[PDB]
RNA sequence: AACUAAUCCUAGCCCUAGCCCUACACAAAUAUAAUUAUACUAUUAUAUAAAUCAAAACAUUUAUCCACUAAAAGUAUUGGAGAAAGAAAUUCGUAAGGAGCUAUAGAACUAGUACCGCAAGGGAAAGAUGAAAGACUAAUUAAAAGUAAGAACAAGCAAAG
């Protein structure tokens, strides 16, 4: 006679049964049943200063939209790194070892914002 | 010049092109040609269909 | 009797008949006399003489055996020196 | 070893075919138990002088069990193989 | 007495007996799940 | 990583962040990414169930073309 | 859904929810499938009625329900009905247009009033244009007001609306830095700690 | 209407590709190879020498013949002894 | 509907698709080329023809292998192809009596064997049949190398086969170190079984183990596109200057 | 002179033929009492299929269940030599459609849903306007049983002469 089709949540079951609704944990439970919040585990919203901002939620109809071109890795490379290498190649001051000079990162370890695996949320 | 028998022009199931028989024979013939390429449930039903027909045609009927 | 066999779909011969009866192509069947090898020491000489003979079958018995045997056992067999050569045909019978 | 034979014959299968079995082809009778059979002997040529069974360089026969446990493994004796006999026969000749 | 009230609901009893973890414990229970997935059932277990 | 569950399917497994290696984690060594032989029969049945469904759809589209050609 | 009939009312209106309840199982309409390239009827194009009540009368397309291969012409194939009927008042009698299938109408030669058949063909610039099968000519796409009703040219800038020039402004600088790294540098946040090793699995 | 061209059996020798797993096995045995030669002769491409048994194959046939099919003299010799025993 | 291929051919297609196909050619041949194991529990027909006593006519005869059950414990021992015979018997050896279940078991023994090539002594569960086979092979090492995969009937034995073959193939100095004379003798004595090193590695491995071995060999972290574009750019610039 | 009702055509389905597959579904969560972001206690199919049923019982036994077409051949063989079972050698072969279904039919299916059982599991029913509903949802029919319109009037298988 139990309803099998309804979702299993903490409102149901005895007192002992509990579970989260998806809220991210922000602290630790120490011995003796004491909660110790950790400030670093609490997200902090980085909010910019909007003074002098010239952009509003809606855009004018008169303004014409452009052609959609999903950005690709090749396109970014040509814009940023290709010109430096091209000029350097003419000057001859280019070597395989110093690709980092143009911005190459050998490993993501040591970066605050690791590209992969991502260590930063949206 | 008898190059092709007319039976070769029939379009139908592989196990009964140019052949005719009663259902029990038809059941066994379907198994022979495509017994190894049949689905599990279809093969199970065919096996049961054969066993039913066998006991009917070989143990029942008005004439002995 | 197996009227329709699974593997081939044909009628099956009963081998109890093949081992007891001989069919002549005309349609007659031959058989032995039951007990011709049994307790011969208490049977009379005339009694034993009858048993040794080969006997024919009736229309019903012949009809039965024809249902229990397949056509292969009803064909013509051209055996050289056959001791049943002359008996496969009926002659001077009006009926 | 246990050597078994079926009670029910298996119809011939052909050349490129396998003899599909049935539940009656799993009834076995005991052909022979090889363990009870009389045992052979083990022929081995000594690599080192053996105790009371000969001197080194002499081919000897042992009762199977004795050779395997000690002579074959402890290095006292070596297998009497073709090459082994050939090599030792050279030492025997050069004496 | 009066029958008909055999079902004495307890969520701890229910989930232990016919739950997801209980079913996966044994292969005989996993084959219960496997058939239910074949049929198309809304709920595979409790 | 592409891995197989105990129900005989290929499932894309998203990894999680852990403070200890996998071989020392006793909750990871309760999850199973393999299938026993008894899932073999069920694997084939899904193939046939999908094959049946796919066959019916193709036949249905064929009829709809016939109706259109009859109409026009 | 398999059982959904497209009618004359714009989908999602009160009329279309009333006509098509979730339990509706009306007989499907059979529509000759027409490729996107094949279709040549567009809103605003003058067409002529091949057959019907108003056969031989030219009209202007004002609606195209491609799901039903329908083209609606203003003031033609028009029957009568009462709009705004109330319990107190009968309402106002109006003449309501009825949908026409494409094969019952034809496009009109831009210069001359005749039902000239057209074919799709490219131009020197490469833009696809309709060309008359006979008396080959370019019939331009007819400019029509947008369904939303917003008029671009007359639109006046207001609060919460960006100026046209401001939107056109481009300031993206291609650089191998994420948004998470550009903001901190611009906003001057400094963090020297680094996350400990994590065993992903 | 004009009828389609009459159905025709494919002419010339036929050699299947052994790679394909659905090709019937009997269509790949050496016996099937000889059939190709007989039907179309040289155009089959079968090495004519291959038709005759190979030396290892030849020993197989010769070994069997001695085992089961004796010589004329042996048959006559045994028959005489049997008559003598019966006599 | 109908499957395009018969069910029994599915295994072959499985080997022919995906990473399975990429496995080395010689290993794939090993799996499919399963040769009936040598008779152990039945006496094979000496001839292909026999004279039936009843009718006295020449009749073809065939050898039908007895089904034997190999418990997984056997994979960790060295049985000479032996296994469990699960069958039925007629009480009192007459078919008119009841049919009774019977299981015939091998008299397993545990002994210690020394491998010259490995120079290590293993303790293994071994039947008297294997002991005779080892004696007829004139050494434990000869027995492992000579016996094919099927006749051996053990996963433990196959690992020994790979270990011995790899030892001979590489001429590893780890065999009897600091005594080169001793090492040379062993290698020469078993020189006949030497095979190429690459082939030796793929000996006795199962499909899963071979699949795991291949996956590890082909595992590689994705190349950064940065480098890939740089290589293309440099080549184009170099060619233009040329 | 009508209530209850009835009429209806396409939703899908069936059997073949061809064809191995490469439909493995953003992001997030789930083996913990599944779908709960992090450590605790770690994780692993199965020894021979049985029986019904047939032998007018039953006890040995009992096709399919459990390796190319046709021929040899239901032959040789096997079998409480009963019911029954049953070869091979050796020959032969280049291989998209509907005298199907049309809503009690065809799949159980509008759905493995509602509902029922603690669970394994079992398992439905039904829809119908027109070109346009941005034309006040059509039609169509003395037509089933059941009623009404219109209770009954000595006497009786209810009718027949
Ligand atoms: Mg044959
Ligand atoms: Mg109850
Ligand atoms: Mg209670
Ligand atoms: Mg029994
Ligand atoms: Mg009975
Ligand atoms: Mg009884
Ligand atoms: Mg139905
Ligand atoms: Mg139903
Ligand atoms: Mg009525
Ligand atoms: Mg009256």
């Amino acid at each position: 006679g139990a309803d099998r089709m309804s979702k299993w949540t903490s409102k149901r079951g005895p007192r002992t049964f509990t579970k989260s609704r998806g809220a991210k944990k922000t602290g630790i439970y120490t011995s003796d049943r004491k909660f110790v919040q950790i400030k670093e585990m609490v997200p902090e919203f980085v909010v910019p200063d909007l003074t002098g901002f010239k952009l509003k939620p809606y855009v004018n109809y008169r303004a014409p939209a452009g052609i959609d071109t999903p950005l690709t890795a090749k396109a970014l490379f040509q814009e940023t790194v290709a010109p430096a290498i091209e000029k350097d190649f003419k000057e001859g001051t280019f070597d395989a070892n110093n690709l980092e000079k143009y911005g190459f990162e050998p490993t993501q370890e040591g970066k605050l914002f690791q590209l992969y695996p991502k260590n930063f949320p949206r | 010049n008898f190059e092709k028998h007319p039976k070769e022009l029939i379009k139908g199931p592989v196990w009964l092109r140019g052949w005719r028989g009663n259902e029990l024979q038809r059941c066994v013939r379907k198994k022979k040609f495509v017994g190894n390429r049949m689905f599990i449930e279809d093969l199970h039903n065919l096996n049961k269909r054969i066993s039913y027909l066998y006991k009917h045609f070989n143990r029942h009927g008005k004439y002995r | 009797l197996t009227y329709c066999s699974t593997r081939k779909g044909k009628r099956k011969t009963v081998k109890s008949v093949v081992h007891r009866f001989l069919r002549l192509h005309s349609g007659l069947w031959l058989r032995r006399k039951a007990g011709y090898k049994k307790k011969l020491w208490k049977k009379s000489t005339a009694r034993k003489k009858r048993l040794r003979e080969f006997v024919f079958c009736s229309k019903t018995q012949s009809k039965l055996l024809d249902k229990m045997t397949t056509s292969f056992w009803k064909r013509r067999n051209w055996y050289a020196g056959d001791p049943y050569q002359m008996y496969h045909d009926r002659t001077n019978l009006r009926v | 070893t246990v050597i078994v034979e079926r009670w029910w014959k298996v119809p011939l299968a052909g050349e490129g075919r396998k003899p599909h079995l049935h539940r009656r082809h799993r009834v076995y009778k005991l052909v022979e138990d090889t363990k009870h059979r009389p045992k052979d002997n083990l022929e081995l040529i000594l690599t080192q002088s053996v105790d009371e069974i000969g001197v080194r360089g002499d081919l000897v026969s042992v009762k199977k069990s004795v050779g395997r446990n000690k002579l074959l493994s402890q290095g006292l004796a070596v297998y009497a193989s073709p090459e082994n006999r050939k090599l030792f026969e050279e030492e025997k000749s050069l004496r | 007495r009066a029958r008909g009230n055999e079902y004495q609901p307890s969520n701890i009893k229910r989930k232990h007996k016919h739950g997801w973890v209980r079913r996966l414990s044994t292969p005989a229970g996993v084959q219960v799940i496997l058939r239910r997935m074949l049929k198309g059932r809304k709920s595979l277990s409790h | 990583a592409w891995r197989r569950d105990i129900f005989g399917r290929i499932v894309w497994h998203k990894f999680k962040q852990w403070p200890i290696p996998w071989y020392l984690n006793k909750r990871y060594n309760r999850r199973r990414f393999f299938a026993m032989p008894y899932v073999d029969r069920f694997i084939r049945l899904r193939i046939e169930k999908h094959a049946r469904i796919e066959a019916r759809k193709r036949s249905l589209q064929k009829k709809k073309e016939k109706i259109l050609h009859a109409k026009f | 859904s398999p059982f959904y009939r497209y009618g004359m009312s714009r989908p999602g209106s009160i009329a279309d929810k009333r006509k098509n309840p979730p339990w509706s199982r009306r007989r499907p309409v059979v529509v000759e499938p027409i490729s996107d390239e094949d279709w040549h009827l567009f809103c605003g194009d003058m067409v002529e009625i091949l057959e019907g009540k108003d056969a031989g009368k030219q009209g202007k397309v004002v609606q195209v329900v491609r799901q039903r291969n329908w083209v609606v012409l203003e003031g033609l194939n028009t029957h009568y009905r009462y709009i705004g009927r109330t319990k107190d008042h009968r309402g106002t009698m109006i003449a309501s247009e009825a949908p026409l299938l494409h094969h019952q109408v034809k496009l009109v030669d831009p210069v001359d009033r005749k039902p000239t058949e057209i074919q799709w063909r490219f131009t020197e610039a490469g833009e696809r244009v309709r060309v008359s099968t006979r008396s080959g000519r370019i019939i331009p796409k007819p400019e029509f007001p947008r369904a939303d009703g917003i008029v671009p040219e007359t639109w006046t800038d207001g609060p919460k609306d960006t100026s046209v020039e401001d939107a056109l402004e481009r300031t993206y600088v291609p650089r191998l830095k994420t948004l998470e790294e550009d903001v901190m540098e611009a906003m001057g946040i400094q963090e020297t700690r680094r996350f400990k090793k994590v065993y992903w699995y | 209407y004009r009828a389609p061209p009459p159905p025709r059996r494919r002419p010339g020798p036929h050699s299947p590709d052994p790679e394909n797993l659905l090709t019937p096995r009997w269509q790949l045995t050496p016996r099937y190879v000889a059939k190709q030669f007989g039907r179309h002769g040289a155009i089959s491409g079968v090495p004519p020498a291959s038709l005759w048994p190979t030396p290892e194959q030849l020993r197989e046939l010769e070994a069997e013949e001695q085992e089961w099919y004796p010589s004329l003299a042996t048959m006559q010799e045994s028959l005489r002894l049997q008559q003598q025993a019966l006599e | 509907p109908l499957h395009r291929y018969p069910v029994h051919l599915w295994q072959k297609l499985r080997l022919r698709q995906g990473i399975c196909a990429r496995l080395p050619a010689h290993f794939l041949r090993s799996l499919e080329e399963e040769r009936t194991p040598t008779p152990v529990h039945y006496k094979p027909h000496g001839t292909k023809f026999k004279i039936n006593p009843k009718n006295g006519q020449r009749e073809r005869v065939e050898d039908v292998p007895i089904p034997v059950h190999y418990p997984p414990e056997s994979q960790q021992g060295l049985w000479g192809g032996e296994g469990l015979i699960l069958g039925y018997r007629y009480a009192n050896n007459d078919k008119l009596s009841k049919r009774v279940k019977k299981v015939w078991k091998p008299q397993l023994f545990t002994r210690e064997l020394y491998s010259e090539i490995l120079d290590k002594k293993f303790t293994v569960t071994v039947t008297m049949r294997t002991l005779d086979l080892i004696d007829e092979a004139y050494g434990f090492d000869f027995y492992i190398l000579k016996t094919p995969k099927e006749d051996l009937g053990s996963k433990f034995g196959m690992d020994l086969k790979r270990g011995m073959l790899l030892r001979l193939a590489r001429q590893d100095p780890h065999l009897h170190p600091e005594n080169p004379e001793r090492r040379a003798a062993i290698y020469d004595k078993y020189r006949s079984f030497v095979i190429p090193e690459a082939e030796a590695e793929w000996v006795g491995l199962t499909l899963e183990e071979a699949l795991e071995k291949q996956r590890l060999l082909e595992e590689k972290d994705p190349v950064p596109l940065f480098k890939v574009y740089v290589e293309e750019l440099v080549q184009r610039l170099q060619e233009q200057v040329l």
